[PDB]
C-alpha cells in the first residue's frame, strides 16, 4: 500500500535509477561526499574572461575610475536589463524609488540607502555586484558577466529619475 | 524443458545460438511447426463433416485431442522468445496512464495474437461441447462415489431429449462452418509474417495456401501414427479399421502432390524473373552450406506421398507407419529451411553469416514433445475416445451385420 | 522529512521573496536547482532572531532560533565575531520531484521560450510550510497540456519563417502537440 | 519494491565558472611522445568527458582513434595511486631527499647522471632540463622511441642542419610517387590525411593519381590507384631506377623486368609532372632517404618546404646504444626516466636490465607498475594529461599550452615539479611556465592563449648545400642483401604502441584492413600459404579458425604464431608482422593478449630474415567481417573511370533503375500505391558520404561510441558474430584484379551447369586485387520496412526524417532486425551494465564517469541502432530559440560527432529545406545515388562515386 512520507512501489524499475553521473545525486568515490568536484585554478574555459581587479578598498575605486561598459546600443535598449532588476534587487533596494524596497516596511534587517546618497559610476556597480560591500553578496553565481551589465545601465536610468 | 525455458528467461536470449543477422530460428521454427500440427482436427472434424464422410466418426474424438494439445505447445514460443516477456500485457490494446498509449494494427505478430488464441477459444467449446452425451454415459455407471460426483461435475444436465438433440445437431453444423474459416485464415495469417517481408526468398504470394497444403499434409501424417498404435493398445481396431487407414493415407498423397506443385512454381518463377537476387537465394538453398537440410528435405515431402499410389503399399499399416514418421522430419525442415537460408545470405555480402543452435534451443523443443504426450497420455486414461453419440447413429447404417442382412 | 525544516511559506509567501531568485538556473540550465549555501548567507549575515509575531501553536521561536544556527555550522559562520570559520558540511536535502533517466526535461526552453507561471507546473508552493509534490508526472499529464496549449510565435525570429507563412495559406496559429511535432518517441526519450 | 530514495547535494560554496547542467569547454593539446593533436575538452560539472577538436585558425592536427580512446587512462582504477620506494609505499618527501642525496654523492664520486625521455617538444621543460645541466656537472640528456626513425633524421641534419622531419603537403601535388610511404598510416606522425583526400575530388577534369610500391598492404596501397608488390631489396633498386630519370643520371639498376615496365613509367609520369609532384619513401637507410632529398629538390615541388619543419621526432639510435653499452660497461649513477619503457619495447632489454642491476637510485615515472617500474628503485605516479600543466611545439612555427581540466585523482607529482625541487627552484611548475611565458608569447599573455589554446610564431626556410648525391646513388644501387623469407614490422591504428594495453575501446575496436579484434597475427600471402600448408577457415559458428606457425631467426625465434592468410597482403617472400601487445605486467589476464615481437627489432630494423615453418594445433579468432569478396553487385558500390566520368552522360556510369508502366520505362522512385507525408517544411534532414574521400574512416567510429554508451564486449560473444556496433566500415576484395572483372563473369553466363561453379568461384578472392571502403549506418528511410510490423509500437518517424527509437516499449520480439534489408540493428543480449561476467569500465565505480548523463544506458532486451544525433539538435534548435535566431549555416554539421570528429571531409551532415548548407550543395550533384533503389525504401543517406583512374 501506498504511504505518502516514503515513496510508491514499483513494477520492474528497469530503467529508473541511473548507471550515469547525473549531477546533484550523492556518491562514494569522490573526494568529499559530492558529485560536484571544484575546477582547478587558473584555468580559463571557452567563452569567459577573469576579473582582473581585486577586493575592496584598493581594487574599489581603481575599478570606480578607470573601467567601461563593453555593450552595443542594440542591446541596451531591449529591456532585458528591467526584468533583471525585477527578480534579483527588488527585496532590499526599491523598484521605481531607492530603500524602500520590501523588506524595510518589515523591519527584518536595516541599512539599505538610497542612490541620491551614493554616486556610483557604470564600473562601480559591476565591481560591487560582483563582491558585495560589506552586506551583500556575490551575485556572481546568479548572474553571468553579460547580464551584470545590462542591470548597470539600468540602475543609471534609476538615479537620473531621482 | 522448464529448467530450461526458465533459465534462458532469467539469464537472456544469448544463450540461444541466434546471431546478430539471424534473429529468428528454431523458437519461431518450432511455433509454426506445433502450429501445423493443430490443424489436423479441426479439419477431420469439420471438413469432413461439411462433404459427409461417413468414416470420421471413429476418429473425430481423437482428432480434437491433436489440436488442444498441440496449440498449447506453440502457445509457449510467441512468450518464451521475448526479450522482456513480463511486459508482453502491453500487447493488448488497454485503456492506460500513458495518455492511452495503443497498439497500432499493421503488424501479422499482432494478427497472429487475435489469430492464435481466438482459433483455440472457439475450438476448445466445439469439442467440449460433443462430449455432453458421451460423460452422460459415465456418470450413469458411477462405480465409486467419487467417480460419480466427477461425471455429474464435467457432464451439464443433459438429460438426452428430442429437442436437445434437435438443438444440438443444428449448433455443430454452424460451428463447422465457422471452423472451416479459421482453419485457412489462422494459418494464413501466420504464414504472412514471412510473405509480407521484403527479404528474397520470403516475399511471396504463393505462401497463403502453400503452408496450408503443407499444414493438412503434416498434420494427418501425425494422427495416422497415433491411431496406428491407439487400435492396437486400447483394443479399438473394430473402429479403426484399414479402410479408415487407407483414407487417411490418400488424403496424404493429395496434399502431398499439392506441395510438389507449389515446389515447381517457386522454381519457374524464380527462373522467370530477372531479379537476381532471388535467384541467388534458390541456388544457395540447392548448393551451400545448408544443402543437407534442402536436399533431405526435398527428399521426404517428393517421394513419400508417391508410394501411396501402389495398392500394395498403401494397404499396409506397417509401411504406412513409417511413411508417416518420415512425413514429420521432412515437415521440419521445411519450416527449418525457409527461415535460415533466406536470413544467412541477403543484401550487402558483407553481412553473410552463418548459424548453430545451442542445447537450450533443442532442450526447449524436447521439453514441449514431453509436454504433450504427458497431455495426451493422461488424455486416453480418463475420456471416452471414441464418440457413443456419433457411432451409434451408423451402427445400423453400416457394419459387417447389417450389410450381410441386405445382400440376402 | 528535510534535515533542516526549510518553509517556502515565510521566504516565498510572506516576505514575497522573487520565485527566480533563490533557484536561478531555470533562466538557461535544464536543471533548476537547489540553490547553494552562498545564497543562505547573503540575506542571513544581518538576520540571526526570526521575530516575535511569526512563530505559531506548533512552531516556537526558540524552536526557530536553534534552527537557523544550523545554517550557521553547515557554512561555518559565527556569531560572536561574525566571521567565517574553516570548517564547511554541505546540507542533504531530499530529493521529492522525480523521473526515471530515459525522459529527457530540461527546464530551459520550457519556461524561458514558453512563458509559462511556475505555479501552474508545481502548484501554489508559497503556501506550504513543507515541500509536497502537487503533479503526478505520469505521461499523460505531459500529453494532455501539450493538446491545449500555444507556441508563442510573436516574439521568436526563430518562427518568423513558420509563422509568416500559412497565414496566407492554411491558418493563424497552431498547437504544441499536434502541430508542431511534439508527441514523437524521439523528441522526449530519444 | 519500495523504489530508492534520492538525494542532492548543492555547494557550501559555488565557484563562478560552474552552473550545473552546463557544459564547459577547455583548450588543451596532447603529445605522449607517439600520438599528438590540438583539441577540446568538454566537461560537465566537475569531470571531463568526451574529446572534440580545436579548429581555432590552427586545425592542423586532429585527434586520431587512439587519442579519442585515451579518456580510459584516466579513469583507470589500475593506476599507481602512490608512488614506492624500494618496494614500499613512500611519501613524496622520502622520494625528494633519495633522488637530492643520491644526487649529491654522484657530484662527490664523480659518477654519471642520465635523464631519460622520449621528444619533450616544449621550450620551458627543455629549459629547466638545461638548467638541471648547469647546474649537475656530469648529466647527459638522452631520448629513446619506441619505433625509430633515425635514418630520415640523419638525411635532413646532414643536408639542411637540424634533426627534423619534412611536413610533406599532399594537397600541393598532382602525382604521388610512394616506396614503402604508409603516410596515410603512422609513417612520421601521419596527419596527412586530409591533404591526400582533398586532391581526390573531381573538382573539374582533374585528381591526383597515387603509384604505390610495396612490400606489404597498408592503408595507402588499399587508397592507391596503381600498387605493384615488391620486395624491399626490389624497393631500394627501384628507388634508383627513378632517380636515373627524373635526375639525369647513370646507374647500373638490376631490377626485374617486369618490375621496370612499371618503375620507369611512374618515374617518366613524376618527372613531366614539374613542380606538382611528390617522392616518398620508407626505406629504412639514410642513403635512400638522401635519394628522396635529391628528387624532391630536382622536381622543386610545391608540397616540398622547410620553412615550418617537424619537431616530433628528435631520437637516434646510435646514442641509445651507447647508453646501453655504458650502463653495463661503466659505473652509471642516479638515472632518472618518463615515459620510458626499455623493458619489453627494447629489443636488448636483457642487456638493459643487466645493466640495471648495476646502477643506483633508478627512478621511473609511470602510470602503472609495468616492467621497468618492477626492475627499479623509486616508482613514481605520474599525473594522466589532464591533471598537468604543459606547452608544445609540433611545427616549427607555432607554439601551444596545455591544460589540466580535472584535479589531480591520485597522489601524482609532475616530472618538471621534481626537478624544479632538486634545482633548488621556488614554486611549481605552473609558476615556472608563468615567468617563461612571455618570452614566446607577444600577444596577452593569458586571456588571449589559454582561452584559445594556440599562439602563431613565424619561421623560415632552411638553407640547402652541396652534397654528392650520385655517390650515395651509387651506394644504394651496390647495397644488395638477396637471401631467404623476410618479414617487415609494423603498427596498427588500433595499437600504437604499449600505452594503450589495457583500453577496451583500441581492443575491441577491429582492424580497418584485416577486420578482426582482441588479437594479434602473422600476415602472409596465399601464394606462401601453398608452400608452407597454412590456412584459415569460416565454421558453423560463423567466425575463423586458423593454423599456427613459428618463426625463426638468427640464433632465435618465437615458436607459436597465428597467421591469417591475407591473399595480396604480402608482395612473395614476405611476412606481415604487427608489434607492441605482449605485455604481463600491472593488468588482468583478459587484457593480457597478443604476441610482442618488439624482441625481432634487432638493431632497431624493420626488416628482418626469416624462417617459417608449420605448427600444429589451430587458433580461433574473433573475426568481424565474413566473407572478403564482393559478388559484382554494381548497385553496392559504383564505380567508374575518370574519363568516362568527364565524358559520358551520367547514364552510363550513374544509372539508376527503371519499372515498366503501360509499354513504357520510367524511373522506379515513381511508381508507389500510397500516399506521401509533407516534409517540405521544417529542417529536413540528411546525411552524405562520397566514397573517394573514404580512406580509412578510422576514427569516425569511436566517436560515435562515445555519447552513445555503447558496451564493451569480450572475445567471446564477438567471436559468434553477436558484436554491438552502431556504424561499420566494409571491405570488399576482387576476384581477377579488378571490379569490372567481376561483373564480366557475371553477365557471361549459361543455364544452371556453370552458374554452380562461377559463383563458388567468385568467393575466392584473386591475387593483388582492389580494396574498395563502405561506411554502412542506419540510413532513416521514408518506407521503413522496420516500422510497420513492430507489434508494440515503439518506432516512429518525425517530422524532420529520423527514426526515432523508444527503449521503451520495445519488448524484443525481434522482426525489425529482420526486415532491414541493409541489416544494421544490434539487439541486446545479456545485461552488459554491472554483473562480473562483464568487468570492463561499465561495471567498476571509478570508471563510470565516461558515461554522459544526457544519453540513457540500456539493460536487456531492447534494440538499439545508429540514430542521428538527436541529443545535439535537439540542443542546437535549443540555442537557436532562446536567443531569437535562425540556424547557421555549419552549425549542425559541427554538433554531430558523425561528421564533426571524422579527419576529412567525407562525412557532411546538415540541413536540406535551408537551401545554402553543405548538405543541399551536395545532394544537387551528377553523383547522386542510394543504396538499394529498387527496394523501394527511400532512404536519407546517398553515397556518391568511386571516380579511381
Ligand atoms: C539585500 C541583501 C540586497 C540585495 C538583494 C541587493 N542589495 Fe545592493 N546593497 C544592499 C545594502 C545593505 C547596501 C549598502 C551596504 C553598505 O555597506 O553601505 C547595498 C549597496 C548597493 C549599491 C551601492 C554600492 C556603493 O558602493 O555605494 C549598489 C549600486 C547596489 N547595492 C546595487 C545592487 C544591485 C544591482 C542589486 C541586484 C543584483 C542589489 N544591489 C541587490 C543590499 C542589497
Ligand atoms: C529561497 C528563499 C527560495 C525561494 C525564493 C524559492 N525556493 Fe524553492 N526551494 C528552496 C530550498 C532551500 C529548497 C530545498 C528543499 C526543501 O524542501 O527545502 C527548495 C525546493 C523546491 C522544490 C522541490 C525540490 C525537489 O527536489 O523536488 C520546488 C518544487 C520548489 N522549490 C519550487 C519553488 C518555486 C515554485 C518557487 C517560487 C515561488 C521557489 N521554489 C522559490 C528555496 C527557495
Ligand atoms: C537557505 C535555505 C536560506 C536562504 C536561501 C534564505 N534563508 Fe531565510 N531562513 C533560513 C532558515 C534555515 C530560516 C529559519 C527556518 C524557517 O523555516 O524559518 C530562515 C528564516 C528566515 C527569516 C525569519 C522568519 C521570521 O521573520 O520570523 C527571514 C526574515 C528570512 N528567512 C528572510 C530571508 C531572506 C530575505 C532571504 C534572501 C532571499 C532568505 N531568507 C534566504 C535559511 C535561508
Ligand atoms: C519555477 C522556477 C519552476 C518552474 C516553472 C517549473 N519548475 Fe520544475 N522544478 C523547479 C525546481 C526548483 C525543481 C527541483 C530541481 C530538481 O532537479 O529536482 C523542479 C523539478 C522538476 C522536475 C524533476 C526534475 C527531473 O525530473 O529532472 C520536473 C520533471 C519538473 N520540475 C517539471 C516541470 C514542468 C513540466 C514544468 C512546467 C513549465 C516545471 N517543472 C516548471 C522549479 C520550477
Ligand atoms: C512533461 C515533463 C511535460 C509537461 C507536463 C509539459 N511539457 Fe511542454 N514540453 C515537454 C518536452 C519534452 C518538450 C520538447 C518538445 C519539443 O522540443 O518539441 C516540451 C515543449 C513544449 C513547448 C514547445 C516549446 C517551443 O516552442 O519550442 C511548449 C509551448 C510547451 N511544452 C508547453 C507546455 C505547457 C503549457 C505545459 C502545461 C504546463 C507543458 N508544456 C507541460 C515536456 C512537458
Ligand atoms: C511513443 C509511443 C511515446 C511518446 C511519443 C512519448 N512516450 Fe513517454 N513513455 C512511453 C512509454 C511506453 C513510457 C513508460 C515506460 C515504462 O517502463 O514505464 C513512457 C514514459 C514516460 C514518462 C514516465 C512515466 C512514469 O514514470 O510512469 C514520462 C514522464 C514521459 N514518458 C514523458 C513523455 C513526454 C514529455 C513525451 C513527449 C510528449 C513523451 N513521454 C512521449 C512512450 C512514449
Ligand atoms: C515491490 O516489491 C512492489 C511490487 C508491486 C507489484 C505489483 C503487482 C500487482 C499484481 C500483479
Ligand atoms: S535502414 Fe534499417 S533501421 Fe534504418 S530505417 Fe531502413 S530498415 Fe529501419
Ligand atoms: S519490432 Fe519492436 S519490440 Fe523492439 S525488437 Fe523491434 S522495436
Amino acid at each position: 500500500c501506498h504511504n505518502n512520507s516514503a515513496p510508491n512501489y514499483q513494477y520492474f524499475p528497469n530503467m529508473y535509477e541511473s548507471v550515469a553521473y547525473e549531477p546533484y545525486t550523492e556518491a562514494k568515490i569522490f573526494k568529499g561526499g559530492k558529485e560536484g568536484q571544484l575546477p582547478v585554478e587558473g584555468t580559463i574555459n571557452r567563452g569567459f574572461e577573469p576579473y582582473e581587479y581585486e577586493n575592496s578598498t584598493a581594487g574599489y575605486e581603481l575599478a570606480k575610475a578607470n573601467l567601461k561598459s563593453p555593450l552595443t546600443e542594440e542591446e541596451k535598449n531591449s529591456g532585458k536589463g528591467k526584468e533583471l532588476f525585477e527578480i534579483y534587487c527588488i527585496s532590499c533596494h526599491g523598484a521605481a524609488g531607492n530603500g524602500k524596497g520590501k523588506l524595510v516596511e518589515r523591519e527584518k534587517f536595516l541599512g539599505v540607502p538610497s542612490y541620491k546618497d551614493r554616486e556610483i559610476t557604470e564600473g562601480s556597480i559591476f565591481h560591487v555586484e560582483t563582491y558585495g560591500l560589506n552586506a551583500m553578496g556575490s551575485h556572481a553565481n546568479q548572474l553571468s558577466a553579460h547580464e551584470r551589465w545590462l542591470v548597470a545601465d539600468y540602475v543609471l536610468k534609476l538615479k537620473s529619475q531621482l | 524443458g522448464l529448467g530450461c525455458i526458465i533459465y534462458t528467461v532469467s539469464t537472456g536470449i544469448g544463450t540461444w545460438g541466434l546471431n546478430k543477422t539471424v534473429g529468428w530460428a528454431w523458437d519461431i521454427t518450432n511455433f509454426v511447426w506445433w502450429v501445423g500440427i493443430g490443424h489436423a482436427g479441426t479439419l477431420i472434424s469439420a471438413v469432413l463433416l461439411l462433404f459427409r464422410q461417413r468414416w470420421r466418426m471413429a476418429i473425430n474424438r481423437s482428432a480434437e485431442a491433436m489440436t488442444i494439445f498441440s496449440v498449447v505447445q506453440a502457445g509457449l514460443f510467441p512468450i518464451i522468445h521475448m526479450g522482456r516477456p513480463w511486459l508482453a500485457y502491453w500487447v493488448l490494446p488497454i485503456p492506460n496512464q500513458f495518455g492511452s498509449l495503443w497498439v497500432n494494427f499493421n503488424s501479422p505478430l499482432l494478427w497472429d495474437v487475435f489469430a492464435i488464441s481466438t482459433y483455440l477459444s472457439v475450438s476448445l467449446v466445439f469439442w467440449w461441447t460433443g462430449l455432453l452425451p458421451d460423460f452422460a454415459m459415465l456418470r450413469d455407471r458411477a462405480i465409486t462415489p467419487f467417480n460419480k460426483r466427477v461425471y455429474s461435475i464435467l457432464s451439464f444436465g443433459w438429460s438426452g431429449r428430442a429437442k436437445d438433440w434437435q438443438r444440438f445437431e443444428e449448433v455443430s453444423l454452424v460451428l463447422a462452418g465457422l471452423a472451416t474459416p479459421l482453419v485457412l485464415s489462422v494459418h494464413t495469417i501466420v504464414s504472412m509474417d514471412f510473405a509480407t517481408s521484403v527479404i528474397p526468398g520470403w516475399h511471396t504470394t504463393i505462401f497463403p495456401p502453400y503452408f496450408v497444403a503443407g499444414a493438412v499434409f503434416s498434420g494427418f501424417a501425425m494422427v495416422n501414427t497415433l491411431l496406428i498404435v491407439m487400435r492396437k493398445v486400447s483394443n479399438l481396431e473394430a473402429y479403426i479399421t484399414l479402410q479408415h487407414i487407407e483414407l487417411m493415407n490418400i488424403i496424404i498423397m493429395i496434399t502431398g502432390s499439392i506441395v510438389g506443385v507449389a515446389y515447381i512454381t517457386e522454381l519457374f518463377v524464380a527462373w522467370y524473373s530477372g531479379v537476381e537476387y532471388e535467384q541467388y537465394a534458390f541456388l544457395n538453398r540447392a548448393t551451400g552450406p545448408y544443402w543437407w537440410a534442402y536436399w533431405s528435405m526435398m527428399t521426404c515431402n517428393v517421394f513419400s506421398p508417391q508410394f501411396m499410389w501402389f495398392k500394395k503399399l498403401r494397404t499396409s499399416i506397417m509401411f504406412s507407419f513409417i511413411i508417416s514418421i518420415v512425413v514429420n522430419i521432412g515437415m521440419w525442415f521445411e519450416r527449418f529451411v525457409i527461415i535460415v537460408t533466406s536470413l544467412h545470405r541477403d543484401y550487402l555480402p558483407s553481412s553473410w553469416t552463418m548459424f548453430s543452435p545451442t542445447f537450450v534451443d533443442i532442450g526447449i523443443f524436447i521439453g514441449t514433445i514431453g509436454f504433450f504426450f504427458v497431455l495426451f497420455l493422461l488424455y486416453s486414461r480418463t475420456f471416452p475416445v471414441i464418440a457413443q453419440a456419433e457411432v451409434k447413429t451408423i451402427l445400423k447404417g453400416t457394419g459387417d451385420n447389417y450389410i450381410r442382412e441386405r445382400a440376402n | 522529512i528535510q534535515p533542516i525544516h526549510y518553509s517556502h511559506k515565510i521566504h516565498a509567501g510572506d516576505n514575497e521573496i522573487n520565485c527566480k531568485y533563490c533557484h536561478s538556473a531555470a533562466r538557461v540550465s535544464k536543471t533548476a536547482g537547489i540553490p547553494s549555501l552562498n545564497v543562505c548567507m547573503n540575506c542571513h549575515k544581518n538576520i540571526s532572531e526570526v521575530a516575535e509575531t511569526t512563530a505559531t501553536a506548533e512552531y516556537s521561536k526558540a524552536f526557530y532560533d536553534a534552527q537557523i544556527q544550523k545554517l550557521y555550522d553547515a557554512v561555518g559562520w559565527d556569531k560572536t565575531k561574525q566571521a567565517y570559520t574553516g570548517k564547511t558540511q554541505p546540507v542533504k536535502w531530499v530529493r521529492i520531484h522525480n523521473l526515471p533517466d530515459f525522459v529527457y526535461f530540461n527546464h530551459s526552453q520550457h519556461v524561458s521560450v514558453a512563458g509559462v507561471e511556475c505555479q501552474t507546473c508545481h502548484g501554489p508552493v508559497q503556501e506550504f510550510e513543507i515541500m509536497k509534490q502537487y503533479s503526478k508526472l505520469t505521461m499523460g499529464w505531459c500529453v494532455d497540456c501539450h493538446r491545449k496549449t500555444d507556441v508563442k510565435m510573436e516574439g521568436n525570429a526563430y518562427y518568423e519563417k513558420i509563422h509568416a507563412e500559412l497565414s496566407k495559406k492554411y491558418g493563424v496559429e497552431k498547437l504544441t502537440a499536434a502541430q508542431m511535432g511534439g508527441l514523437e518517441c524521439g523528441k522526449c526519450h530519444y | 519494491c519500495e523504489g530508492p530514495v534520492h538525494k542532492s547535494i548543492p555547494y557550501v560554496l559555488q565557484p563562478e565558472q560552474i552552473i550545473p547542467g552546463v557544459a564547459d569547454y577547455y583548450a588543451t593539446t596532447v603529445f605522449d611522445g607517439f600520438d599528438f593533436a590540438n583539441l577540446l575538452v568538454k566537461t560537465r560539472e566537475g569531470r571531463p568527458i568526451k574529446i572534440e577538436n580545436n579548429t581555432i585558425a590552427g586545425a592542423k592536427f586532429s585527434a586520431n582513434a587512439r587519442i579519442h580512446a585515451s579518456i580510459l587512462g584516466l579513469y583507470d582504477s589500475m593506476r599507481l595511486k602512490e608512488p614506492k620506494l624500494d618496494g614500499k609505499n613512500s611519501s613524496w618527501s622520502a622520494v625528494d631527499l633519495k633522488i637530492k642525496s643520491s644526487l649529491a654523492d654522484a657530484k662527490a664520486k664523480g659518477g654519471q647522471v642520465v635523464l631519460l625521455t622520449n621528444t619533450l617538444a616544449s621550450p620551458t621543460t627543455e629549459k629547466l632540463i638545461g638548467e638541471f645541466i648547469a647546474k649537475n656537472p656530469n648529466a647527459k640528456h638522452v631520448v629513446y622511441d619506441a619505433v625509430s626513425s633515425s635514418d630520415a633524421l640523419d638525411a635532413f641534419e646532414t643536408v639542411y642542419g637540424e634533426r627534423a622531419l619534412v611536413d610533406y603537403d599532399f594537397s600541393k601535388a598532382s602525382l604521388i610517387v610512394s616506396v614503402g610511404a604508409d603516410f596515410l598510416g603512422d609513417w612520421q606522425g601521419g596527419g596527412y590525411d586530409a591533404g591526400y583526400a582533398k586532391g581526390r575530388i573531381p573538382q573539374n577534369g582533374k585528381m591526383s593519381r597515387h603509384f604505390q610500391f610495396e612490400s606489404n598492404m597498408t592503408l595507402s596501397g588499399a587508397a592507391a590507384d596503381k600498387r605493384v608488390p615488391m620486395t624491399t631489396a626490389d624497393q631500394k633498386q627501384a628507388l634508383v631506377q627513378i632517380y636515373n630519370i627524373v635526375v639525369g643520371a647513370s646507374v647500373p639498376v638490376s631490377l626485374d623486368a617486369k618490375f621496370k615496365a612499371e618503375v620507369v613509367k611512374a618515374a617518366q609520369q613524376l618527372k613531366a609532372a614539374g613542380t606538382k609532384g611528390i617522392l616518398v619513401s620508407g626505406i629504412e637507410d639514410k642513403n635512400a632517404q638522401l635519394l628522396v632529398l635529391a628528387i624532391n629538390q630536382a622536381l622543386a615541388s610545391e608540397a616540398f618546404s622547410t620553412a615550418g619543419t617537424r619537431q616530433i621526432r628528435k631520437g637516434s639510435n646510435a646514442v641509445v646504444a651507447q647508453l646501453i653499452k655504458d650502463m653495463n660497461a661503466g659505473s652509471v649513477h642516479t638515472l632518472i626516466m618518463s615515459g620510458v619503457n626499455p623493458v619489453y619495447t627494447l629489443a636488448d632489454s636483457a642487456s638493459f636490465v643487466s645493466g640495471l642491476k648495476k646502477v643506483k637510485t633508478s627512478v621511473a615515472f609511470s602510470l602503472k607498475e609495468d616492467e621497468t617500474a618492477a626492475v627499479s628503485t623509486i616508482a613514481a605516479a605520474a599525473p594522466h594529461y589532464l591533471e598537468s600543466w604543459g606547452d608544445v611545439e609540433i611545427t616549427k612555427g607555432t607554439y601551444s599550452l596545455t591544460q589540466p581540466t580535472i584535479r589531480p585523482i591520485f597522489d601524482t607529482k609532475q616530472f618538471q615539479d621534481v626537478l624544479l625541487s632538486v634545482n633548488g627552484t621556488p614554486g611549481n611548475f605552473y609558476d615556472y611556465l608563468k615567468a617563461n611565458s612571455g618570452a614566446i608569447i607577444a600577444g596577452s599573455s593569458w586571456n588571449k592563449v589559454l582561452h584559445d589554446g594556440i599562439f602563431v610564431v613565424g619561421s623560415a626556410a632552411l638553407a640547402g648545400g652541396s652534397y654528392d648525391f650520385a655517390g650515395a646513388a651509387s651506394l644504394l644501387s651496390k647495397a644488395k642483401s638477396s637471401g631467404e623469407l623476410e618479414l617487415v614490422l609494423y603498427t596498427k591504428t588500433g595499437m600504437g604502441d604499449g600505452q594503450h594495453a589495457n583500453n577496451p575501446w583500441l581492443q575491441e575496436f577491429p582492424d580497418p584492413i584485416t577486420r578482426v579484434s582482441w588479437d594479434n597475427y602473422v600476415t602472409v600471402s596465399n601464394a606462401d600459404a601453398k608452400k608452407f600448408n597454412l590456412s584459415n577457415e569460416i565454421v558453423a559458428n560463423g567466425g575463423l579458425n586458423g593454423s599456427y606457425a613459428t618463426i625463426t631467426t638468427a640464433d632465435g625465434n618465437k615458436l607459436e604464431n597465428v597467421p591469417v592468410i591475407v591473399q595480396p597482403g604480402q608482395a612473395v617472400g614476405t611476412v606481415g608482422l604487427a608489434v607492441g601487445y605482449g605485455r604481463k605486467a600491472a593488468l588482468k589476464e583478459e587484457m593480457q593478449v597478443g604476441i610482442n615481437a618488439y624482441a625481432l627489432y634487432k638493431n632497431f630494423n624493420s626488416v628482418q630474415s626469416i624462417t617459417l615453418a608449420k605448427a600444429n594445433g589451430e587458433h580461433e579468432f574473433a573475426c568481424v567481417q565474413g566473407q572478403k569478396t564482393l559478388m559484382g553487385r554494381g548497385d553496392i558500390i559504383k564505380e567508374t573511370t575518370l574519363e568516362i566520368f568527364n565524358t559520358q552522360d551520367a547514364k552510363h556510369w550513374n544509372e539508376q533503375p527503371m519499372v515498366s508502366l503501360d509499354h513504357q520505362e520510367v524511373e522506379a522512385t515513381t511508381v508507389d500505391l500510397w500516399e506521401s507525408f509533407d516534409r517540405t517544411t521544417g529542417h529536413h534532414f540528411n546525411l552524405s558520404i562520397d566514397l573517394n574521400a573514404c580512406t580509412g574512416c578510422g576514427a569516425c567510429v569511436i566517436a560515435c561510441h562515445a555519447e552513445n554508451n555503447v558496451p564493451v564486449v569480450g572475445k567471446a560473444e564477438v567471436r559468434r558474430s553477436r558484436d554491438m556496433h552502431w556504424l561499420r566500415i566494409d571491405r570488399y576484395y576482387s576476384s581477377e584484379s579488378t571490379f569490372e572483372g567481376d561483373n564480366e563473369r557475371k553477365e557471361g553466363i549459361a543455364g544452371l551447369s556453370s552458374s554452380l561453379s562461377t559463383f563458388n568461384e567468385m568467393e575466392k578472392p584473386g591475387d593483388n586485387p582492389q580494396v574498395a571502403f563502405q561506411p554502412v549506418m542506419c540510413q532513416h528511410c521514408n518506407h521503413a520496412p522496420c516500422e510497420t510490423v513492430c507489434p508494440v509500437a515503439a518506432t516512429s518517424h518525425g517530422r524532420q526524417g529520423q527514426n526515432h527509437m523508444a527503449y521503451n516499449r520495445c519488448v524484443g520480439t525481434r522482426y525489425c532486425a529482420n526486415n532491414c534489408p541493409y541489416k544494421v540493428r544490434r539487439f541486446n543480449w545479456f545485461l552488459y551494465n554491472k554483473n562480473s561476467e562483464f568487468d570492463y569500465h561499465m561495471n567498476d565505480d571509478l570508471g563510470r564517469m565516461v558515461l554522459n548523463p544526457d544519453v540513457n544506458v540500456r539493460s536487456r532486451g531492447v534494440m538499439e541502432k545508429c540514430s542521428f544525433c538527436i541529443q545535439s539538435t535537439q540542443a542546437v534548435i535549443l540555442e537557436a530559440k532562446r536567443q531569437g535566431r535562425v540556424v547557421g549555416k555549419d552549425e549542425f554539421n559541427n554538433a554531430c560527432a558523425c561528421s564533426a570528429a571524422c579527419s576529412s571531409g567525407a562525412m557532411v551532415f546538415g540541413d536540406v529545406n535551408d537551401k545554402e548548407s553543405e548538405v543541399a550543395k551536395l545532394a544537387e550533384s551528377e553523383r547522386m545515388y542510394h543504396l538499394l533503389e529498387h527496394v523501394g525504401t527511400k532512404p536519407n543517406v546517398f553515397y556518391h562515386v568511386k571516380v579511381r583512374n
